[PDB]
DNA sequence: CCGAGCAGCTACTTGTGAGCGGATA
DNA sequence: TATCCGCTCACAATGCCACACGCGCTGCTCGGCC
C-alpha cells in the first residue's frame, strides 16, 4: 500500500523515499522492457537476457543480498528489501511488535530520596504535570473551573495557582511505574506512589536502587502511567515495592540494607571500653535517647539498662517480660525502632551487614509483611540520621602502614636474591626457580596482609580506671570494611598493604610483584603492570554484556511457552535430591 | 629566568627528578603530517609527489602522446579561517599543477617529441589545516584521527587450540602489501602446504612457484638438501655427515673404514656424533631396503633408450633401483628427510600438484582467480604478471619493504614495490622452518608489527584513488587526441579527485568535528589513535587480543586513557613524548646510559629495538654524575620487569610522564589511584563544560601550563612587544624595535572571538588578561580563552569539600551542594543553540522572509524587526515566531501595488502558509547573534546590509589604526627632513601640516626629498584603499548555499543554565555523582571558625572504588587554601612588602629538595604585590604524575600555616548546632560539571505525533515523543501479572489507531475503562507478509 | 492503509525464499540439486520437459 | 515536452550448524 | 555404495540516550491519450 511505503516531501524538490520504492520501480521497468521486447519478437538471446534481468530484479525485491550480489540504490550502501523489514533487530517483530514506544511516559536522571517511605517515591512537578494531562483535564471539567477542554488546556499551559491542587489530588493514590534502562528480572519495573517535588530529577528510595542495580553516578530511568483502574489496582497489588521484598531467584530478601545505613548502625552498636556515662543505669530506651541527645553521655558505652521485650506465644499472644540487660547505649536507643515481636538478642550485636540482613529476615518471618516495611523504613531513617551525626570520614592518617612491612619486604628480597643465586649456580632450572619465586612472594604477601590486619586492629587502648584495655579498633576505614558496608578484605589489603602479584597478557603471573601500596607512592613500572592487568577485567564486562543479553533473549525465547495451568498432575516420579559433597566437604 | 606569565603567578611545584627533555608540541603529530603532505619534495617522497610520479606520466595506446608532470603549487586560500567559520565555506586552497603534453607524429617510437604543450591546470581544491591541526569543511572544524593498522610486510600467525580440533599447531604466513593483492601460505591438518590469493580457493604452492618459470629440480634444490648415493661395486654406498643423522635410530650396522661405529638399533647420540666426526669419514655401507624409503630429487634421463627411468617425488622401488644402476648414473641425488630438521612438506604438495608445466599452471591459477573464461597461455600470464609484479597493482611502500627485509634477516633494507621470486622462496623457506621448530611466530600484539598512519597518508591514498580514475579518463580520452587539436587542460576534469578529497575530508569513519568544549578534549582528540575505519578492524569483530595492552606500549601509547564502552582498547591516545617515526612507527625518547654516567642526550627508540637494549626505571633513585645510588636497579629487558646491575643498563627514561597521556597527566597524585578510577576520571575530564568564570586549579600538575598554550584556544604572542590597546573585542600590541620588521612593518592585532556556538552547543569566549603598557614577550598569553586562567588550564572549580554522610543525601554516589555555590554564580554555564531557516526555491513562487504574518496578533510579532527577523537581544521562552518565513501556495504574480494594499488595506495575504520557523517548545534564553547568507542574485535584506556594514566597520577600524600608525611615522619622517626650513615649519606646520604638505624651496635636494615622501604617502594611501576595497568585495560577495535556495538565516539562542539537582559532577579521580539536593547555607555543616563547607561527598566511595589519591589531593588543596588565607590576613591588614616577600620565600622554599628553586629577591619589588594579590585565592601547587609530593611534604606544608597537621578538623552541624565527633576531614577539591545536564535529559509526553510508516508514538527529546517499552520490559511485565497493563501499554497507549482516541475521550470524561481493539503495527506486518508470496489469514 | 494492488508479470518467476532456504523447498520437492535449479533459473543451461 | 531508465566515468571474527561433494573401504 | 571428512554458505552478536550529517551526474534513448 502506498502510504505504508516511506515517501515524504523533504525540504525542497527532493523527497525522502524508501528502498522498496526503488525496488518496485526497477521491477516495473524491467517488466515493461520485457513486454516491449516480446512484442517486437526479439531474438532468443535478448529475451532470455531480459528474463534473467527481470528475475534478478524480482528476487532482489524479495530478498536483496541473498542471491549473492547486494545491489545498492544510493550512498553505495546495501539496499533494504522486504525480508530486511522483518528479520534482525530492526524488523517488525523486534522493533514494532514486541517492544513499542508508549505514550504517557517520561525519562529522567535518578536522585537519592532519603525522606520518602519505601512504598512511595518522588516525581518532578513538571513531569507529573505533563504525564497526567488528561486526568487534570477531567478533574477541571468536573469542578466548576473549566467548562471545555480549551480552557483547561490554557490554564494548564499558564499553570495558575488553581491547577496545582488538582495535580496533587490526581496523584493522591495513583501510582506510577519506575523502570531501569537495562531490565534483568522482575524488579526491573516497580510501582510507586509519587509525591510532587520541585525540580527536574526523580527522587528514588535508597533501599530499592540496590535491587535496581542503579548507581547515582548519572543513571537515567523511565516512568510510566497505569492509566486504568485495573492497571492501578494491579500496580498497587503486585508491582508495588512492598509486595516485592523477596527475590524470585532466591529466598534472600532483596531489600538488604546498603552501605550507609549499615555503617551508621555499626558505629551506633560498636561499643567501646570507656566513654561518657560508662557504668550508670537507665530506665528505658527513651531515657537513654534523652541522655544521649542531651550530650551528657556518649553514644557507645557499656550501660545496664532495663528492656521490656515481647515474645510471641504459640497462639497470637505477645507475652511481655521486663529484664535488666547490660548493653551499649546505641543498641538501647535502636531498640525503640524494632517491633515488639523480635527478641533482644538480635540487637545485642555489632549489627553488621549480615547481622541486619538476618534481623530483617527474622522480622519478616515472625511478624509477616505489614510491619516489616515500616521497620525497614525506620531502620533506614535512623541509620542515615546517626551516620550523619557520627561523622565517619576516611583520612590519610586513618590508613596505617605496618611498621614491620619493611623488614618483611627485605627478607623477601633476600630470599629471591638467594633463589637467583641458586639459579645462576646451575642447580635449579628456570621453571622451578619461577615457581619458588612465585610461592615465596605469595607467602610474603599473605604474611604482610595478616600483619596489616592485626595492625589495623590494635593500637586502640583506652584507660577505664586502669592501665590498658585494648579493644576493637575504631578506625573509620576499619569500621567501613569490617562492617561489610563498602570495603572488603582484599580491597583494604590492596589499599594499605602491598598489592601483591599481577598478570601478564596470556594469563600467567609476573615474577616481579608490586611491593608498594596506594597510600605510599606507586612506581611507574608497577602502575603500568597494574593498569595492564586491570584493563583486561575492565574490557571483560564491556564485552560480556552483549553475550549476556543474547543469552537472556535466547533463554526467554525458550521460556514463556508454559504457565501454571493445573493444580495437580497426579504422578509420583521425581528426582533424588541429595547434598552434593564432591571435592571438599560439602 | 622565568617567562612573564610565570612572573604573573608562579605555581609552586614538587618533585625531585630534574627533567632533561621539555614538553614537546602536543599537536606536533598532525602539524608535521600535513607539513609532509603539502611541500615540494624531490625523489618522489611522501606527500603529493609520490602519487604523481607513480601515476604520471601517462602514455596512450602506443600513440607517441605522453602527458608529463612538472610540479604543483597551492594557491592562496580564498577565505580566511574566520571567514570560513562565519560563512560555512571550506578553508581550502587551489591545486595548480604544471603538466606537459608531449605528442609526436607516427612512424617514430623514439622520435624526439615536438609541439610540446606545457600548461598549468587547476584540478580541484584541497582543504588546509589551521595552525591547530583542524580542517574546516562546512563551517565546523573537523579533525582527522590517526589510524593504527597492520604494518605492510609479512607476518607469521600460529593457529592453536580449537583450530581444526586436531590438536596440531598450524603456522600461516601472510604477505600483505600496502596497496595491492594479498598472499597467504598455510598448512593443512596434514603435512600439506597450500597458498591462496586474497581468501580464494586453497591450492598448493608448487603450482604458483612453478608459474615463475620454475622446474621441479630447481624447486627441490632450493628447498631441500642433497644426499649422494654412489654406484659402487655393491651395496650402493653413500656420503654421510654425523650431523644429519642426529635423532634417528640405526636400522643397519653403520660401520666405515673396517671399524664398527653404530650397531643396528642404536640411536646416534651426541657422543656417537663426536666419535663419527673424530675420524672424518664420509662413505659407509648401507643396505638395499634403506634406499627404498628415500626419494629421488632430479629427473634422470636414460642415454641408451632415451626414456625417463623415474621422475621426481616418487619413492624408489627395487626395479627402479636396478634400472637406474644399469643406466649408468653413478651419482644419485635424493632428498634428506628428517621430521626434526627438514619435515617433508614440498613432496606432498608436489604429489598433489595436478599441473607440471608453466602453461597449465598459469591457466589453472587464472581459472582459480577468475571463474570461467579459459584463455591461452599468453593471455593468462598477463593476469599473473600484472597482479603481483606490476607497480600499479602492487604498492609495497618503503616501510613495507623495510619490514619485509627485516623479518627475513636481510642486510639491505631497500627495494622495489613489486615482489620477486626470491622473496617468495625465502618466505616459503621461513614458513617451513617455523613449522619445523626453528624461528618463532610474530604476534599481532606488538607495536613493531602495528603501523600508524596520519592524516597525510590517508589524504595521499584518497588522492591516488581519485587519480587512478582521472588517469583512466585521460587515457580513454587520449585515444582520439592528435597533434594540434587540444591544450593539456580540457582532457582533465576536476570532478573525480576534488570530489574524492571532499568526501574523504567531510564524510568518513575518521573525519569528525572536534569536541570543542575545552582545550583538553581538543588535545586528546587530535592525539587520538583509532583501529576502526578502512583497513582497520571493526569493534563488532574484535577479539580479546587487540583490546589488551602490551608491555611494548610503554611510553608509546597511554594504557589508562581509553573510552570505556563499545570500544575499549581500540581507541587510544598517544603518549606525551611519543613521536612518529619516519617509516610510520611509534618512537619513544630515551637517555643514553654509559658505563658510569648517564649523558643528557636523547635517542628516539622504535618498538622493535626495545628488546635489544634495556630501559632503566623512570623514578629510580639516581646519584650525581649520572650515577645510581644503588648497584642493583629495576629495569626491563623484553617487556619483563627485573633487577639488573648499574653497568649492564644502556638506556634510561627521559622523565616520569611519558607513560601517561596528556589527558591523564593532569590527574594529580595519579600514583595513588587505581586503573579503573583513573580511566574513568580521565574520560570524564574530557567532558568538562567551561564555567562562567574560570579559576586556577589548586592541586595542579604543571602540565596545565602547556596544554593551555600549545593549543590554539588562547591568544598567543607571535611577537613580543608593548601593549598598546586593550579591549574586550580586540587587542592591539606594538612590536618592539628589534622584533619589528625593518620595512613595511607596524603593530599586531588579535581579534578576540566573542560568545559563539561551539561544536557541542557550548560557549567559547576569550577574555583579555593584560593591562595597558604592560610589556609582553613572544609566545606569552594575552587573552584567556574558555576555561583558562593566565595561560593555565582551568576546567572546573575549587570548592571546600568534606567527607561525611549527611542524612543519606550522599547515599551511594550523590553529591551534596550548598546554596552558596549556586548563589556565587559558580557552576552556571552558557549553552548556545543554532536554529536555521532556509528560503528554498520551490514552484508557484519562492519563499519570503517578510514580516507580514497573518492569522496572528502583534504580541507574537512584537519581537520581529522591520525585515522579518528577531532583534539581537530579544528574549524568548516558549514557542514564538522569530523569523517571518512564508511560502506561496497558489497563484504567482501578486502585483506589488496589491501587495502593499494587503499590507495596509484589504484582506490578508493568502499564499503564505504560515510556514515561519519558531523556537521549539521547551528551549529558552535570549538570542545573541543572527547570520544570513544570500545567493548571488537575490535582493539582500537591510539586516544583511547592517551586518555586513558592521563587519566592514570593524575591518575599517583595524585598517585605520594601521594606516594612522604608518602615517604618523611618515609625518615624523617629513618633519625630520624639512628641519632645514625650520622657521616656516614651526610657524605654519604645527596645526596645518597634517593637510598642507605642499611646500617648495631650494630644488636641488628639497624638491627630490619632498617628492619621494609625497610618493610614499600616496602609494601607502592607495595600497590601503585597495586593501579596504578588497575586504569590502570579499565580505559582500554572496556565497553559494544549495541548488534551489534563496537565502539561509541562522540564529544563535544562548541560555544561562545554572546548577540544579540532576546535573552530573565529578572530581579528577573518577568520583562521579549527581547533585542530590541543594541545601541552605544554614543547614550545611560549618567549622569551629564559621566557614561553611560547600560540598559534602560520601567517604564510603573511597574503599571499594580504590581512588585514594583524591583524598591526598584534597588535603593538599586545604594546605593551599590555608596559605592563601595567610596571604589574605597579610593583604587586608596593610603589611610591609618585606614580610610578604619573606613569607612567599618561606612558602616556595619548602623542605623537599624540589627542582623549582624560585627566589623572590630577583623580582622588581612591585610585581610581588600583584603576585600576592593573585595568590589570595590560594597557592597553586604543581604535582608530577609520579614524582608528586609525599605525605611528609604535605604535612610540613600544612604545618607551615596554622591549619592542623592531621588534616581532619572538628565540624559543627548546621541543623542541630552541635559538635560532630570523630573529626571529619575537609579540604579544597577541584571538581568538574559534566556535559550531562539534566535540562537535556528530563523529558515526557502525554500525547504527541505518530510515525507515518506505522501509527506508533515517537520518542526523543527534540521531538515531543515518549519512551520505548523495551523487550526486556515486556518480559519483566509478563513475568508479573498485569495482563491488562501490558495489553493497554502495547496497543491502547501506542498502536491502536481508534483505541487511543477513545481512551483519551473516556479519561477526559471520567471513564477509566478501555477497549482492546487491535495493534496497528500488527496489521502493518499482516499487509507486509501479504505483499510477499505468502498468505496469512485470521480465523473466525 | 489496507488496499493493495498488483503487477501482472509477463514471464513467471520463482520465489527466492523457496529457492534459498537451505534446504530449499524446490530443491527437495523436485529431487533435483539446487545447483541445477540455479543454473536453470539464471538462464545458462536447459532442462528438458 | 516530460518523464523515466540506464550507461560511461570486499576481504583480523569466530563460532555453530547445515549442505555438497569426495574418496576409500 | 555407506559414511566420515573437508570445503562452503547462512546466520548471530545488548539496550537506551544525546548530537551531527546524508540521497550518482550528465547524458542518451524510448515511450504516453488534450
Ligand atoms: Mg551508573
Amino acid at each position: 500500500p502506498p502510504d505504508l511505503r516511506p515517501l515524504v516531501p523533504l525540504d525542497g524538490g527532493r523527497f525522502a523515499t524508501s528502498d522498496l520504492n526503488d525496488l518496485y520501480r526497477r521491477v516495473i521497468n524491467r517488466n515493461n522492457r520485457l513486454k516491449r521486447l516480446l512484442d517486437l519478437a526479439a531474438p532468443d538471446i535478448i529475451v532470455r537476457n531480459e528474463k534473467r534481468m527481470l528475475q534478478e530484479a524480482v528476487d532482489a525485491l524479495l530478498d536483496n543480498g541473498r542471491r549473492g550480489r547486494a545491489i545498492t540504490g544510493s550512498n553505495k550502501r546495501p539496499l533494504k528489501s522486504l525480508a530486511d523489514m522483518i528479520k534482525g533487530k530492526q524488523g517488525r517483530f523486534r522493533q514494532n511488535l514486541l517492544g513499542k514506544r508508549v505514550d504517557y511516559s517520561g525519562r529522567s536522571v535518578i536522585t537519592v530520596g532519603p525522606y520518602l517511605r519505601l512504598h512511595q517515591c518522588g516525581l518532578p512537578k513538571k513531569m507529573a504535570l505533563e504525564l497526567f494531562k488528561p486526568f487534570i483535564y477531567g478533574k477541571l471539567e468536573l469542578r466548576g473551573l473549566a467548562t471545555t477542554i480549551k480552557a483547561a488546556k490554557k490554564m494548564v499551559e499558564r499553570e495558575e495557582a488553581v491547577v496545582w491542587d488538582i495535580l496533587d489530588e490526581v496523584i493522591r493514590e495513583h501510582p506510577v511505574l519506575l523502570n531501569r534502562a537495562p531490565t534483568l528480572h522482575r524488579l526491573g519495573i516497580q510501582a510507586f506512589e509519587p509525591v510532587l517535588i520541585e525540580g527536574k530529577a526523580i527522587q528514588l528510595h535508597p533501599l530499592v536502587c540496590a535491587a535496581y542495580n542503579a548507581d547515582f553516578d548519572g543513571d537515567q530511568m523511565a516512568v510510566h502511567v497505569p492509566l486504568t483502574l485495573e492497571a492501578q489496582l494491579e500496580a498497587r497489588a503486585l508491582m508495588m515495592s512492598t509486595n516485592n521484598i523477596l527475590s524470585p531467584a532466591n529466598g534472600e530478601p532483596i531489600i538488604v540494607p546498603s552501605q550507609d545505613v549499615v555503617l551508621g548502625l555499626y558505629y551506633m552498636t560498636r561499643d567501646c571500653v570507656n566513654a561518657k556515662g560508662e557504668g550508670m543505669v537507665l530506665t528505658g530506651p527513651k531515657e537513654a535517647e534523652r541522655l544521649y541527645r542531651s550530650g551528657l553521655a556518649s553514644l557507645h558505652a557499656r550501660v545496664k539498662v532495663r528492656i521490656t521485650e515481647y515474645e510471641k506465644d504459640a497462639n497470637g499472644e505477645l507475652v511481655a517480660k521486663t529484664s535488666l540487660k547490660d548493653t551499649t547505649v546505641g543498641r538501647a536507643i535502636l531498640w525503640m525502632i524494632v517491633p515488639k515481636g523480635l527478641p533482644y538478642s538480635i540487637v545485642n550485636q555489632a549489627l553488621g551487614k549480615k547481622a541486619i540482613s538476618k534481623m530483617l529476615n527474622t522480622c519478616y518471618r515472625i511478624l509477616g509483611l505489614k510491619p516489616t516495611v515500616i521497620f525497614a523504613d525506620q531502620i533506614m531513617y535512623t541509620g542515615f540520621a546517626y551516620a550523619a551525626r557520627s561523622g565517619a570520614s576516611v583520612g590519610i592518617d586513618d590508613m596505617v602502614i605496618p611498621e614491620k612491612k619493611h623488614e618483611i619486604i627485605s627478607e623477601a628480597e633476600a630470599e629471591v636474591a638467594e633463589i637467583q643465586e641458586q639459579f645462576q649456580s646451575g642447580l635449579v632450572t628456570a621453571g622451578e626457580r619461577y615457581n619458588k619465586v612465585i610461592d615465596i612472594w605469595a607467602a610474603a604477601n599473605d604474611r604482610v596482609s595478616k600483619a596489616m590486619m592485626d595492625n589495623l586492629q590494635t593500637e586502640t587502648v583506652i584507660n577505664r580506671d586502669g592501665q590498658e584495655e585494648k579493644q576493637v579498633s575504631f578506625n573509620s576505614i576499619y569500621m567501613m570494611a569490617d562492617s561489610g558496608a563498602r570495603g572488603s578484605a582484599a580491597q583494604i589489603r590492596q589499599l594499605a598493604g602491598m598489592r601483591g602479584l599481577m598478570a601478564k597478557p596470556d594469563g600467567s603471573i609476573i615474577e616481579t610483584p608490586i611491593t608498594a601500596n596506594f597510600r605510599e607512592g606507586l612506581n611507574v613500572l608497577q602502575y603500568f603492570i597494574s593498569t595492564h592487568g586491570a584493563r583486561k577485567g575492565l574490557a571483560d564486562t564491556a564485552l560480556k554484556t552483549a553475550n549476556s543479553g543474547y543469552l537472556t533473549r535466547r533463554l526467554v525465547d525458550v521460556a514463556q511457552d508454559l504457565v501454571v495451568t493445573e493444580d495437580d498432575c497426579g504422578t509420583h516420579e521425581g528426582i533424588m535430591m541429595t547434598p552434593v559433597i564432591e571435592g571438599g566437604d560439602v | 629566568v622565568y617567562s612573564y606569565t610565570e612572573k604573573k603567578r608562579i605555581r609552586k611545584d614538587f618533585g625531585k627528578r630534574p627533567q632533561v627533555l621539555d614538553v614537546p608540541y602536543l599537536l606536533s603529530i598532525q602539524l608535521d603530517s600535513f607539513q609532509k603532505f603539502i611541500e615540494q619534495d624531490p625523489e618522489g617522497q611522501y606527500g603529493l609527489e609520490a602519487a604523481f610520479r607513480s601515476v604520471f606520466p601517462i602514455q596512450s595506446y602506443s600513440g607517441n602522446s605522453e602527458l608529463q608532470y612538472v610540479s604543483y603549487r597551492l594557491g592562496e586560500p580564498v577565505f580566511d579561517v574566520q571567514e570560513c567559520q562565519i560563512r560555512g565555506v571550506t578553508y581550502s586552497a587551489p591545486l595548480r599543477v604544471k603538466l606537459r603534453l608531449v605528442i609526436y607524429e607516427r612512424e617514430a617510437p623514439e622520435g624526439t617529441v615536438k609541439d610540446i604543450k606545457e600548461q598549468e591546470v587547476y584540478m580541484g581544491e584541497i582543504p588546509l589545516m589551521t595552525d591547530n591541526g583542524t580542517f574546516v569543511i562546512n563551517g565546523t572544524e573537523r579533525v582527522i584521527v590517526s589510524q593504527l593498522h597492520r604494518s605492510p610486510g609479512v607476518f607469521f600467525d600460529s593457529d592453536k587450540g580449537k583450530t581444526h580440533s586436531s590438536g596440531k599447531v598450524l603456522y600461516n604466513a601472510r604477505i600483505i602489501p600496502y596497496r595491492g593483492s594479498w598472499l597467504d601460505f598455510e598448512f593443512d591438518p596434514k603435512d600439506n602446504l597450500f597458498v591462496r590469493i586474497d581468501r580464494r580457493r586453497k591450492l598448493p604452492a608448487t603450482i604458483i612457484l612453478r608459474a615463475l618459470n620454475y622446474t621441479t629440480e630447481q624447486i627441490l634444490d632450493l628447498f631441500f638438501e642433497k644426499v649422494i648415493f654412489e654406484i659402487r661395486d655393491n651395496k650402493l654406498q653413500m656420503e654421510l655427515v654425523p650431523e644429519r643423522l642426529r635423532g634417528e635410530t640405526a636400522s643397519f650396522d653403520i660401520e666405515a673404514n673396517g671399524k664398527v661405529y653404530v650397531e643396528k638399533g642404536r640411536r646416534i647420540t651426541a657422543r656417537h656424533i663426536r666419535q663419527l666426526e673424530k675420524d672424518d669419514v664420509k662413505l659407509i655401507e648401507v643396505p638395499v631396503e634403506y634406499i627404498a624409503g628415500k626419494v629421488v630429487a632430479k629427473d634422470y634421463i636414460d642415454e641408451s633408450t632415451g626414456e625417463l627411468i623415474c621422475a621426481a617425488n616418487m619413492e624408489l622401488s627395487l626395479d627402479l633401483l636396478a634400472k637406474l644402476s644399469q643406466s649408468g648414473h653413478k651419482r644419485i641425488e635424493t632428498l634428506f628427510t628428517n621430521d626434526l630438521d627438514h619435515g617433508p612438506y614440498i613432496s606432498e604438495t608436489l604429489r598433489v600438484d595436478p599441473t607440471n608445466d608453466r602453461l597449465s599452471a598459469l591457466v589453472e591459477i587464472y581459472r582459480m582467480m577468475r571463474p570461467g573464461e579459459p584463455p591461452t597461455r599468453e593471455a593468462a600470464e598477463s593476469l599473473f604478471e600484472n597482479l603481483f609484479f606490476s607497480e600499479d597493482r602492487y604498492d609495497l611502500s618503503a616501510v613495507g619493504r623495510m619490514k619485509f627485509n627485516r623479518s627475513l634477516l636481510r642486510e639491505e633494507i631497500e627495494g622495489s614495490g613489486i615482489l620477486s621470486k626470491d622473496d617468495i622462496i625465502d618466505v616459503m623457506k621461513k614458513l617451513i622452518d617455523i613449522r619445523n621448530g626453528k624461528g618463532e611466530v610474530d604476534d599481532i600484539d606488538h607495536l613493531g608489527n602495528r603501523r600508524i598512519r596520519s592524516v597525510g597518508e590517508m589524504a595521499e591514498n584518497q588522492f591516488r584513488v581519485g587519480l587512478v580514475r582521472v588517469e583512466r579518463a585521460v587515457k580513454e580520452r587520449l585515444s582520439l587526441g592528435d597533434l594540434d587539436t587540444l591544450m593539456p587542460q580540457d582532457m582533465i576534469n576536476a570532478k573525480p579527485i576534488s570530489a574524492a578529497v571532499k568526501e574523504f575530508f567531510g564524510s568518513s569513519q575518521l573525519s569528525q568535528f572536534m569536541d570543542q568544549n575545552n582545550p583538553l578534549s581538543e588535545i586528546t582528540h587530535k592525539r587520538r589513535i583509532s583501529a576502526l575505519g578502512p583497513g582497520g578492524l571493526t569493534r563488532e569483530r574484535a577479539g580479546f587480543e587487540v583490546r589488551d595492552v602490551h608491555p611494548t606500549h610503554y611510553g608509546r601509547v597511554c594504557p589508562i586513557e581509553t573510552p570505556e564502552g563499545p570500544n575499549i582498547g581500540l581507541i587510544n591516545s598517544l603518549s606525551v613524548y611519543a613521536q612518529t617515526n619516519e617509516y610510520g612507527f611509534l618512537e619513544t625518547p630515551y637517555r643514553k646510559v654509559t658505563d658510569g654516567v648517564v649523558t643528557d642526550e636523547i635517542h628516539y627508540l622504535s618498538a622493535i629495538e626495545e628488546g635489544n637494549y634495556v630501559i632503566a626505571q623512570a623514578n629510580s633513585n639516581l646519584d650525581e654524575e649520572g650515577h645510581f645510588v644503588e648497584d642493583l636497579v629495576t629495569c626491563r629487558s623484553k617487556g619483563e620487569s627485573s633487577l639488573f646491575s648499574r653497568d649492564q643498563v644502556d638506556y634510561m627514561d627521559v622523565s616520569t610522564q611519558q607513560v601517561v597521556s596528556v589527558g591523564a597527566s593532569l590527574i594529580p597524585f595519579l600514583e595513588h589511584d587505581d586503573a579503573n578510577r583513573a580511566l574513568m576520571g580521565a574520560n570524564m575530564q574530557r567532558q568538562a563544560v567551561p564555567t562562567l568564570r574560570a579559576d586556577k586549579p589548586l592541586v595542579g600538575t604543571g602540565m596545565e601550563r602547556a596544554v593551555a598554550v600549545d593549543s590554539g584556544v588562547t591568544a598567543v604572542a607571535k611577537r613580543g612587544g608593548v601593549v598598546q590597546y586593550v579591549d574586550a573585542s580586540r587587542i592591539v600590541i606594538k612590536v618592539n624595535e628589534d622584533e619589528m620588521y625593518p620595512g613595511e612593518a607596524g603593530i599586531d592585532i588579535y581579534n578576540l572571538t566573542k560568545y559563539t556556538r561551539s561544536n557541542q552547543n557550548t560557549c567559547i569566549n576569550q577574555m583579555p588578561c593584560v593591562s595597558l603598557g604592560e610589556p609582553v614577550e613572544r609566545g606569552d598569553v594575552l587573552a584567556d580563552g574558555p576555561s583558562t586562567d593566565l595561560g593555565e588550564l582551568a576546567l572546573g572549580q575549587n570548592m571546600r569539600v568534606a567527607f561525611m554522610p549527611w542524612n543519606g543525601y550522599n547515599f551511594e554516589d550523590s553529591i551534596l551542594v550548598s546554596e552558596r555555590v549556586v548563589q556565587e554564580d559558580r557552576f552556571t554555564t552558557i549553552h548556545i543553540q543554532e536554529l536555521a531557516c532556509v528560503s528554498r526555491d520551490t514552484k508557484l513562487g519562492p519563499e519570503e522572509i517578510t514580516a507580514d504574518i497573518p492569522n496572528v496578533g502583534e504580541a507574537a510579532l512584537s519581537k520581529l524587526d522591520e525585515s522579518g527577523i528577531v532583534y539581537i537581544g530579544a528574549e524568548v521562552t516558549g514557542g514564538d515566531i522569530l523569523v517571518g518565513k512564508v511560502t506561496p501556495k497558489g497563484e504567482t504574480q501578486l502585483t506589488p501595488e496589491e501587495k502593499l494594499l494587503r499590507a495596509i488595506f484589504g484582506e490578508k495575504a493568502s499564499d503564505v502558509k504560515d510556514s515561519s520557523l519558531r523556537v521549539p517548545n521547551g528551549v529558552s534564553g535570549t538570542v545573541i547573534d543572527v547570520q544570513v547568507f544570500t545567493r548571488d542574485g537575490v535582493e539582500k535584506d537591510k539586516r544583511a546590509l547592517e551586518i555586513e556594514e558592521m563587519q566592514l566597520k570593524q575591518a575599517k577600524k583595524d585598517l585605520s589604526e594601521e594606516l594612522q600608525i604608518l602615517e604618523a611615522g611618515l609625518f615624523s619622517r617629513i618633519r625630520a627632513v624639512l628641519v632645514a626650513g625650520g622657521v616656516e615649519a614651526e610657524k605654519l606646520d604645527k596645526l596645518p601640516r597634517d593637510r598642507w604638505l605642499e611646500l617648495g624651496l631650494t630644488d636641488e635636494e628639497k624638491q627630490n626629498q619632498l617628492e619621494q615622501l609625497a610618493e610614499q604617502y600616496d602609494e601607502l594611501k592607495h595600497e590601503f584603499e585597495k586593501k579596504l576595497e578588497a575586504k569590502r568585495r570579499k565580505i559582500t560577495q554572496g556565497d553559494d548555499l544549495a541548488p534551489g535556495v534563496l537565502k539561509i538565516v541562522k540564529v544563535y539562542l544562548a541560555v544561562k543554565r545554572r546548577i540544579q539537582p540532576g546535573d552530573k559532577m565529578a572530581g579528577r579521580h573518577g568520583n562521579k555523582g549527581v547533585i542530590s539536593k541543594i541545601n541552605p547555607i544554614e543547614d550545611m555543616p560549618y567549622d569551629e571558625n564559621g566557614t561553611p563547607v560547600d560540598i559534602v561527598l560520601n567517604p564510603l566511595g573511597v574503599p571499594s572504588r580504590m581512588n585514594i589519591g583524591q583524598i591526598l589531593e584534597t588535603h593538599l588543596g586545604m594546605a593551599a587554601k590555608g596559605i592563601g588565607d595567610k596571604i589574605n590576613a597579610m593583604l587586608k591588614q596593610q603589611q610591609e612588602v618585606a614580610k610578604l616577600r619573606e613569607f612567599i620565600q618561606r612558602a616556595y622554599d619548602l623542605g623537599a629538595d624540589v627542582r623549582q628553586k624560585v627566589d623572590l629577591s630577583t623580582f622588581s619589588d612591585e610585581e610581588v604585590m600583584r603576585l600576592a594579590e593573585n595568590l589570595r585565592k590560594g597557592m597553586p601547587i604543581a604535582t608530577p604524575v609520579f614524582d608528586g609530593a609525599k605525605e611528609a611534604e604535605i604535612k610540613e606544608l600544612l604545618k607551615l600555616g596554622d591549619l592542623p597537621t592531621s588534616g581532619q578538623i572538628r565540624l559543627y552541624d548546621g541543623r542541630t548546632g552541635e559538635q560532630f565527633e570523630r573529626p571529619v576531614t575537609v579540604g579544597y577539591m577541584y571538581m568538574l560539571k559534566l556535559n550531562h545536564l539534566v535540562d537535556d535529559k528530563m523529558h515526557a509526553r502525554s500525547t504527541g505525533s505518530y510515525s507515518l510508516v506505522t501509527q506508533q508514538p515517537l520518542g526523543g527529546k527534540a521531538q515531543f515523543g515518549g519512551q520505548r517499552f523495551g523487550e526486556m520490559e515486556v518480559w519483566a511485565l509478563e513475568a508479573y501479572g498485569a495482563a491488562y497493563t501490558l495489553q493497554e501499554m502495547l496497543t491502547v497507549k501506542s498502536d491502536d489507531v481508534n483505541g487511543r482516541t477513545k481512551m483519551y475521550k473516556n479519561i477526559v470524561d471520567g471513564n477509566h475503562q478501555m477497549e482492546p481493539g487491535m495493534p496497528e503495527s500488527f496489521n502493518v506486518l499482516l499487509k507486509e507478509i501479504r505483499s510477499l508470496g505468502i498468505n496469512i489469514e485470521l480465523e473466525d | 492503509r489496507e488496499r493493495m494492488g498488483h503487477i501482472e508479470l509477463a514471464s513467471p518467476t520463482a520465489h527466492i525464499w523457496f529457492l534459498k532456504s537451505l534446504p530449499s523447498r524446490i530443491g527437495l520437492l523436485l529431487d533435483m540439486p539446487l545447483r541445477d535449479i540455479e543454473r536453470v533459473l539464471y538462464f545458462e543451461s536447459y532442462v528438458v520437459i
